């Protein structure tokens, strides 16, 4: 039925992780904290994480987008506060503390009506390029890198009068100049630790269902 | 398919039993075109 | 196999393949195969 | 006959930062070590070892892993096996990077399950390398068939595949080599039960800078 | 005298892809073959075939379309009535390209009512054409009056007019010819009743690719 | 290595006469033919074949041999056996032009003594090869030994040699091939009892001339 060729302008690894997606959610709820706190980690689908986890060492830029919504659907007026912190700096603890006036963190101030924010991040590594597998030590200690650590956002609305919001927040992300360095293969095996490999071996799912026999080609 | 044309004809002193591996890749003109999500994998989080 | 992988992304695909075959057996013995080609319009072969 | 991983021809440091100093060892180290030889029967499931680190605690290199603290270098495995010609089955040679051990039962693994020494450890699940990966993807790595009716040499050529330029020689790990016996072993019976398999390793053009003690 | 449809001359692939290939039969397909003769009568109706179906399990060519499942060709058809000076009545001679028979009733269509095979079939509706489309506009298409005052022939030539570059020959269809009698013939009595009306068609440059059985 | 019978290199018609026009087929009848392989045992005592009335009923050859009745061509005879170095014996290889079964019991034979088909047929007297002749004189045909300790393969071509310079491919048989274990087949217990013998045939610069059906 195809008898032409195609492109290979789709075929490219800038284009392979080019396009968006969800990567978290996290809630609000000021009545009661007030504010929401979320790390910075590309590994939390197991739909992105199998992706990226065909390399091992990567280099690339991000970019972000904050879609909020309220709980009902009525979107009132107000005005947020999306932080960053650079790694290194001591996380909130309150809604009122002494670390929502530094400036060392770049805040970025948008009402609710508005169309959502965007703010990109550079690359904030002391190595040449990020690691997905690191054989060593720095039981416990074991494979944790210290060099991943890029941030988190802490949203906390503004406000001198506790309002009674209950929002939602999701964090899209995108990549830019992605640059691949070497390749290994695809896991089969499903995931049970977020940052482990560990796999189960009491059960070892196949990786092709069986047939009849070895004579029959019809399947 | 793979069909016999000599049983296979062993010394004395030999097992007559072996096995034979495939092997597969691609060649230059393979092309590929829109992007899709994958179905394998199933779990979320 | 890897291109068996990434083929269910990319939703079309078309090129040529090739299938190597190769033998572990001891240096003694002696028989010869036959590697036949079927054509995708019918089924497969019934006899040699 | 040789396999060259990537293309590279390990060289020296591309004039680094941080050097003014970084010494250059003489032929005292350049000698082809000969670690020990297993022994493969009808029922064996695999080996490996990681580097640097079957390297350590022998010879003249031994003495300078343990007393510097930044680390270069490039090795050149060349593995043989010996066996008559009434035996078969194959090997499979693979020099990965970045190899992991991963831990099994739903328990982290203990230090000599992840750092071997010298006698490599043994497999337990080979059908997934103990890391969830299936061997049937498992050459994109550089590999080498060792095929016993044909040949008896494989020898693999790894330049330094690492991120940052210097890395120690003592917690940090650059790869690891897996033996794989992919077909069981047969033969008539009489014959030899055990079959030798010998590793030989020389380091190309090792670094070092920064003295300890 | 002859009408060429659409301006073509109908060529042979644009050095297409995925071919390294194709083959190029001899002048053992290119020979005119002869279809049966149908009888035209005063209260008949109306005729139409399938291309490449009515040449199917017929001559060489027969050997080719059922054994390949990639064809390109073009065709010469070269319709011909004989009768004498005492009879009158005009036919109408057409080539449409994607020619579909609905179905009638409010209930699809059968499988010798869509592939009607080397006999051809016949019409219901010749005033709406089996499709809902009127005859009084049916002539965009390329046409050839036989008018039985003044000529008896009527050729006409036609490209491969196809939207993928090669299709196979079994399943598709490429186009249809019909052949309506727009006037009925009328004839004074003690002559002939029937008069037949006959049909050549020979292939002009004919491909085949990918071999079966 | 090769052997060439009576050095010929067979070549096409030498401008015949009532040729005007015969066909010369293409690369798809050019095709090495594989026929089966038989067993070849302690007690067995040989096998022959005709042509070309092994080829018929078999590939496109067979669908030009029978719509043809004007044939001529040449073969290439590719005999190839596989044994191991324990084992021993010694075949003979020879092509004889215009062999006849005679028949036994002081009484003519069947239809399928002597046009065997595919499944070639064996014989009764070795060593007199059925038609009352040595086979001690037998070798001055185009032969070639097959000895199981030296080689193990055996090519001969043969060119067309028949009086009238075209016959046909049905009732006339141009020459046949025999192949017949001078030396008995002996080996040591345990190993393999059979021992195998393939064919490979041909066909060089066939023509082909009239049309039936």
């Amino acid at each position: 039925c195809v008898v032409n060729r195609n492109g290979v302008l789709e075929t490219t690894i800038n284009h392979f992780f080019s396009r968006s997606g969800l990567v978290g959610v996290v809630n609000l709820t000021d009545g009661t904290t007030g504010y929401a706190t979320w790390d910075i980690d590309i590994m939390g689908f197991v739909q992105l994480r199998r992706k990226c986890e065909m390399f091992t060492y990567m280099r690339f830029n991000a970019e972000f987008t904050f879609v909020t919504t309220t709980e009902n659907g009525g979107a009132r007026p107000y005005m947020l506060q999306y932080m960053y912190v650079p790694p290194g700096a001591p996380k909130p603890t309150g809604r009122d503390a002494f670390q929502w006036q530094t400036a060392t963190n770049p805040s970025v101030f948008v009402k609710l009506t508005d169309p959502p924010a965007q703010v990109s991040v550079p690359f904030m590594s002391p190595a040449s390029a990020y690691q997905w597998f690191y054989d060593g030590y720095p039981n416990t200690t074991y494979g944790l890198c210290p060099n991943n650590m890029m941030g988190t956002f802490a949203v906390r609305v503004v406000s001198r009068e506790a309002s009674q919001l209950k929002l939602q927040t999701r964090v899209y992300m995108k990549l830019k100049h992605v640059r691949a360095w070497v390749p290994r293969p695809i896991r089969s095996q499903p995931y049970l630790l977020k940052n482990f490999p560990n796999y189960d071996s009491s059960k070892i799912t196949n990786s092709a269902r069986d047939r009849s026999s070895i004579k029959q080609a019809n399947m | 398919t793979l069909w016999y044309q000599t049983n296979y004809v062993v010394p004395p002193e030999t097992p007559g039993e072996a096995y034979i591996i495939a092997m597969g890749a691609a060649q230059d003109n393979f092309t590929l075109k829109i992007c899709k999500d994958t179905d394998e994998v199933t779990q979320q989080a | 196999t890897l291109v068996g992988q990434i083929c269910r992304y990319y939703t079309q695909w078309s090129g040529s393949l090739k299938v190597t075959f190769m033998f572990t057996g001891s240096f003694m013995a002696t028989g010869k195969m036959l590697v036949a080609y079927s054509p995708p319009g019918s089924a497969q072969p019934a006899n040699r | 006959n040789i396999v060259l991983a990537y293309g590279e021809w390990p060289e020296y440091c591309p004039d680094t930062d941080a050097t003014a100093k970084p010494t250059r060892p003489d032929v005292s180290v350049n000698r082809f070590y000969t670690l020990d030889s297993k022994m493969w029967q009808e029922n064996s499931t695999g080996w490996y070892w990681k580097f640097p680190d079957v390297l350590n605690k022998t010879g003249v290199f031994g003495q300078n892993a343990q007393f510097h603290y930044l680390y270069r270098s490039g090795f050149c495995l060349h593995v043989q096996c010996n066996a008559s010609k009434f035996h078969q089955g194959a090997l499979l040679v693979a020099v990965i990077p970045e190899f992991v051990i991963a831990g099994r039962g739903s328990p982290h693994p203990g230090f000599t399950t992840t750092f071997p020494g010298t006698t490599g450890a043994t497999f337990y699940d080979p059908y997934v390398l103990d890391s969830g990966v299936p061997l049937s993807q498992a050459l994109i790595y550089p590999h080498q068939w060792i095929n016993l009716r044909t040949n008896n040499c494989a020898t693999v050529i790894v330049p330094y595949i690492n991120a940052v330029p210097f890395d120690s020689a003592i917690n940090h790990s650059n790869f690891g080599l897996i033996v794989i016996p992919v077909s069981p072993l047969k033969y008539s019976s009489g014959a030899t039960t055990a079959i030798p398999i010998t590793i030989t390793i020389a380091p190309l053009n090792s670094e070092f800078g920064g003295l300890r003690q």
